[PDB]
């Protein structure tokens, strides 16, 4: 025997979030506060020079939104706990491997549901036993016990996305790798120093020189011509970037489809 | 009844080598679509940088020495 | 939860910005400070 | 049982969209105001150099709606909400399967009306709940329930665009991805350097240096003969858009037509 | 009776790879338009920047160690 | 006769780390401290330039940790210890090869259960002495004495990581080599000093020079246009990890999976 | 009764030669997946930079100089 | 497994270590030195510098640069030795084979 909410079995689909914590999880729990940034940063601090007014927390966590957004289309998948109502057709081959399902946002948290309808009309709910999932790659096949294709014949109910990391140093398949976090900070960090390296000096001026009355001062920025001031940063950032992500694609792998 | 039986190898360029574990996702959706009578006749895709296929045994195998048994 | 949006601006409208004079006082201060690269001649080789 | 409009059905093509709502929807709630631009350029004020004028909200407002069409184009897409009147020709092959229909605007919100006529009389309308469509793909087909070719026979009714995402971090397929956002943005921006570049200096001066009664003052600019005042930035936006344009098409992927 | 039975590869060359989204939209428009008896002599078009066919099995199969066995 | 743990046989498994003590070390025990990544900066202090304070330990630490987990990325690893739960397929091939199974992570330094399961009821339970592994590859095989594929049928308990290493100069394949703790203190100095490297002079500032009263300071940084700060150090740093992974790799080899 | 009977060398490219116990580790893959009836008609996968096969025996041996013994 | 030290000079059995990879590992141990010691030799990040009081001037230039460390040329030097030395050394062990 064995005790469980009904549509989570221990074995193949663990439940692993409970759906009403979705709403409550956010940025700031993953690490995403603007602090980091300013860690980053550290020593560097950035200001509206006609004022005494720096940059508040609204444009950090505006960046770092648009930041996670883009890291997650820079590998296809799912990056904050997100429930999903997905239509999906029938293909024969697959179908009789089990019934194999690739889900289009992936790491599978957890599965609620999977049907079988043909109008709206439950024609079979499989068994909350049956289905297995494979969490990472998002494969949900089915092992039943005791024309050549349709459309939108099944429906799939799950939660896509990672949980934030629990161990040090540590990750589960279910579970947020920290460069990721990571990740979107250097994206984050590209926005604002393309925002910073305007506002060393005035704008636009690589070279100055200026003598009065005896006293003499010469700088010379590292602004120029074929390159803006904070260049130089980006450039590695986008060295570091270039490393981390082919990196981690690694870890998730190249996406194939029969035809 | 000794190996030497494969046919080639199906090289996959890449900067760094997957991990173990993508490439047994990799089997599982192959086996799924590809394997056996079932999706016999189907092509899969891949969107790799190149991908190279070198034989390592001829196109069609047959006994050898057959001149030198008679 | 909700998306991090931007929103509308906030500084008000200023005229007629008068400027800053330090003002002249007794009492004691600490000055601000600035930590960097120090230049100083080699007086072994001047030696030398 | 179940309760809905005729011509939406919760499986399938479930609403999302008010009809009248679409004229309501705008620009800026999408947040594409002008705000949004300044932010990103925080601490440079555009402002003509002769005359205390800074150019006006109007402005903006006239290169973002230039800037979300480009990108429209750039990735083949219908962004904002409308209304689409459709006549589509019939092809057999696609016909017998299921009635496979490739929307020429995409995504697909819903569908209202999916009718064949001859003469402009409608033969055939079929049931609401038979049709089905993929709202991304903008695929449409038909699945029955209980020449070779000719032109113009079906006739199609549906709503293109997409709606402002209602959380953060995460979109459905129907919804406003953030990339979108920052790419609209950043061709905004592409624009308003072209204009606010040539006001750094002068007007195409590189080097200056006034000497007046033993006084001196010298600026070099990063204007040049053959680089332009903000070209260090427009670089800097071209890298930026060539990393989150082609991670983008991924999404949506390539298009195909048989023959 | 096992694997092994695939006739080739078609590689695609992207610099992203596409999302599994958009593989499966491309797949849906493959199985309209070319599958089947229905379609058979059509001529699919796509506008990638390059594109591979790579042979994993020769172009017709048969019988192998027919000899020996005899 | 012989006396072990159940579970852990000497032959084949024999025990190398307590479960309990897998929580207990961190860090700190593989001398990934902080102090280390000082003492490779001899000589160099991070402070602030505008006030006294020096970047503390904590940041050190996040750094770290986001250092080991990029190398536990970059060689497909699992490198702190920590207890796996692994559902794998049947591959008739691979089973009747004396049911060999390659671990997801690597390398194992223990196995604890081997079960082949049906609907989450133990079919089979194999014997401890049985089974056998490969540490370092992370092969389990099994040699018993006195459709073609399925999913999830068997069950997997292993514990993944690397000891600390006992004795200098040596390790042996269970236990971390030294060069992971290098490579790690160098992906750390990277991040390191692209902080450090802003702090350098002023901000974005190249070449300066006061003349007052006759008096001339006069100073050249290794900041330019087209080169960041610390960058000569990063690249020399690139210089080094290259040669480094490229030699742990031949450590690890390459994968390989049938098809 | 004598050597020579080599069909071919498969070479793997890499900046450094993989140490021998990553070597027996990949034979024992290798043997795992491949060798023998079982999994013959499988393909591996490789992902390193450039692999080739050289041949140093014909496709089909036969026995030599039979005019001469005639 | 391992290699006993050296008992007579210029020397070494087949289970004894040559004298280079005892200068091997030095010259990798020199380049973790070179890599720290560069930093050093005039505060941080300074290439150029002139300073002029009261009638006395003095101007220095670094071996820094904004595209090469100021010990960048010794390890440039200590890794040409290496590869012709590694290389070398790697005919005394040769290639590793594995059947298959
Ligand atoms: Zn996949
Ligand atoms: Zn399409
Ligand atoms: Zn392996
Ligand atoms: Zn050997």
């Amino acid at each position: 025997s064995l005790n469980y909410e009904y549509p989570y079995h221990p074995s193949g689909n663990p439940k692993h979030i409970d759906v009403s914590e979705i709403d409550n999880l956010t940025l700031a729990d993953y690490g995403w506060s603007p602090d980091a940034v300013k860690a980053y940063m550290f020593g560097i601090v950035v200001q509206n020079p006609d004022t005494g007014q720096p940059m508040g927390d609204e444009f950090y966590n505006h960046i770092l939104e648009r930041a996670v957004g883009k890291a997650e289309r820079a590998l296809d998948i799912s990056i904050l706990p997100d429930t999903q109502h997905e239509m999906r057709d029938y293909h024969e081959t697959e179908f009789n491997s089990y019934m194999f399902v690739h889900a289009y946002r992936k790491p599978i948290l957890q599965v609620e549901n999977l049907q079988l309808q043909f109008n709206g009309r439950p024609i079979y709910k499989y068994p909350a036993n049956w289905w297995k999932v494979e969490h990472l790659a998002g494969h949900v096949q089915l092992f039943p016990t005791a024309a050549t294709f349709a459309p939108q014949m099944i429906r799939l109910e799950y939660v896509s996305g990672m949980l934030p990391r629990k161990k040090a140093g540590r990750n589960k398949p279910w579970e947020m790798p920290p460069e990721l976090e990571q990740l979107v900070i250097k994206y984050a960090l590209k926005e604002i120093y393309q925002v910073w390296g305007n506002l060393i000096i005035g704008a636009g001026i690589a070279n100055k020189t200026l003598e009065v009355d005896g006293i003499t001062e010469t700088i010379g920025t590292t602004q120029s011509a074929m390159y803006g001031g904070a260049s130089a940063q980006i450039l590695q950032i986008n060295e570091d970037i270039k490393e981390l992500l082919d990196g981690l694609r690694a870890y998730f792998g190249y996406n194939m489809i029969g035809l | 009844s000794h190996g030497g039986t494969t046919r080639g190898i199906l090289q996959i360029r890449s900067d760094q080598q997957q991990s173990q574990h993508a490439l047994e996702n990799f089997k599982r959706e192959w086996k799924s679509s590809l394997s056996g009578i079932n999706g016999s006749w189907q092509i899969p895709v891949v969107m790799a940088d190149d991908i190279k296929f070198v034989n390592m045994t001829p196109t069609a195998n047959d006994m050898q020495f057959e001149k030198w048994l008679n | 939860e909700k998306p991090y949006m931007i929103g509308a601006n906030s500084n008000p409208n200023v005229i007629n910005k008068s400027t800053t004079y330090t003002t002249t006082t007794q009492a004691d201060e600490q000055d601000k400070p600035k930590y960097t690269t120090r230049l100083e001649f080699d007086t072994i080789d001047m030696i030398r």
